[PDB]
């Protein structure tokens, strides 16, 4: 199958230097065409950067707010392409995507964060929310974390269903956001509902147990 | 560069209603490298429409598209639930390729009354100093609505912060998540706390309480 594994993104400061990798597996990578695409709030979808294949000439475009920062090279012995970015703005910040081009069919990674900010990685403080029918919600509360993002699953991606994990909104400089999941009065607190709280750049993961009150 | 004009931004329509989204260029644009991307939340953008009419394996068939030069448009043929989401067009033509600015197409529902919930501060949060109290508004129809706060029956309207999801997939309804803020004295000071939705359209409405 198609694959594209991202990695190198995290919090850089302002004129620092990071690199992105993206690993191709399940297609013939010297024949594709490689680009970056950028998804930032602010600054919507744009295209960063493509290299093409040894075949087309091997010619580099870049868009033009990195050109002289950014550099896309490719690897076709390691079926890897690259973006090494120096001195970073705060404009650079968001969601990579690294795509492949073959004939006009186009694929995209999941896409990998990058946050250009002077402010320090912060982990998240995880709270239970239990309440104090036939249906009973649950949820978690993640407080006071930098960068994005946070990722949230029930009981290890099990409890799938009735789950609304919101937008990050900023206080204070950092992001809290709420996730809550929906259940049957029949499975808790006869069995057990735990939230997954990922936050990457950290390094962290809380596996918070909700227990009742 | 090719700039890529996608109006309007919001756009909604009835379950099986023909829908017609349009992509203005700036100048020319060569059919071949003229594409179209859906995106749903929590996923990158999928190749939708290639080639200006063109359909990749998985894109339903109702899905089509048209146009030449500097006019283009995807269409649904009956808008269905799972079609909700955001389409971006894109141009690979000239360089730089850029992408429009995208459009949310939402679908048309019944009316639904939000289910509420509301949780105290943990004593977790408690331990370190802070008190939030919790109020989902989950799954209900249209997006507008509103969230009011009272603490001991006095109205609140400071310390609240709002965060919309998008709308959903599969019954179509949108979620809100309210917090109030506090300092673990004021949350002290007090025991009756209660997160009220109300609908402006609607008089009677949808009221959670706990005390401390």
């Amino acid at each position: 199958e198609v694959k594209l594994e991202e990695s190198g993104g995290g919090l850089v400061q302002p004129g620092g230097s990071m690199k992105l990798s993206c690993v191709a597996s399940g297609f013939i990578f010297s024949d594709a065409w490689m680009d970056w695409v950028r998804q930032s709030p602010e600054r919507g979808l744009e295209w960063v950067a493509e290299i093409r294949s040894k075949a087309n000439g091997l010619a580099p475009y870049y868009a033009e707010s990195v050109k002289g920062r950014f550099t896309i090279s490719r690897d076709d012995s390691k079926s890897s392409v690259y973006l090494q970015m120096n001195n970073l703005r705060s404009e650079d910040t968001g969601i990579y995507y690294c795509t492949s081009t073959l004939y006009y069919f186009d694929y995209w990674g999941q896409g990998t964060t990058l946050t250009v900010s002077s402010a320090k990685t912060t982990p998240p403080s995880v709270y239970p929310l239990a309440p104090g029918n036939s249906m009973v919600t649950l949820g978690c509360l993640v407080k006071g974390y930098f960068p994005e993002p946070v990722t949230v699953t029930w009981n290890s991606g099990s409890l799938s269903s009735g789950v609304h994990t919101f937008p990050a909104v900023l206080q204070s400089d950092l992001y809290t956001l709420s996730s809550s999941v929906t259940v049957p009065s029949s499975t808790w607190p006869s069995e057990t509902v735990t939230c997954n709280v990922a936050h990457p750049a950290s390094s962290t993961k809380v596996d918070k147990k909700i227990v009742p009150r | 560069q090719i700039v890529l004009t996608q109006s309007p931004a919001i756009m909604s329509a009835f379950p099986g209603e023909r829908v017609t989204l349009t992509c203005s260029a700036s100048s020319s644009v060569r059919s071949s490298y003229l594409c179209w991307y859906q995106q749903k939340p929590g996923s990158s953008p999928k190749l939708w429409i290639y080639s200006t009419s063109k359909l990749p394996s998985g894109v339903p068939a109702r899905f089509s598209g048209s146009g030449s030069g500097t006019s283009y448009s995807l269409t649904i043929s009956s808008m269905e639930a799972e079609d909700a989401a955001s389409y971006f067009c894109h141009q690979w033509s000239s360089y730089p390729r850029t992408f429009g600015g995208g459009t949310k197409l939402e679908i048309k529902r019944a009316d639904a009354a939000p289910t509420v919930s509301i949780f105290p501060p943990s004593s977790e949060q408690l331990t370190s100093g802070g008190a939030s109290v919790v109020c989902f508004l989950n799954n209900f129809y249209p997006k507008d609505i509103n969230v009011k706060w009272k603490i001991d029956g006095s109205e609140r309207q400071n310390g609240v912060l709002n965060s919309w999801t998008d709308q959903d997939s599969k019954d179509s309804t949108y979620s809100m998540s309210s917090t109030l803020t506090l300092t673990k004295d004021e949350y002290e000071r007090h025991n009756s706390y209660t997160c009220e939705a109300t609908h402006k359209t609607s008089t009677s409405p949808i009221v959670k309480s706990f005390n401390r």
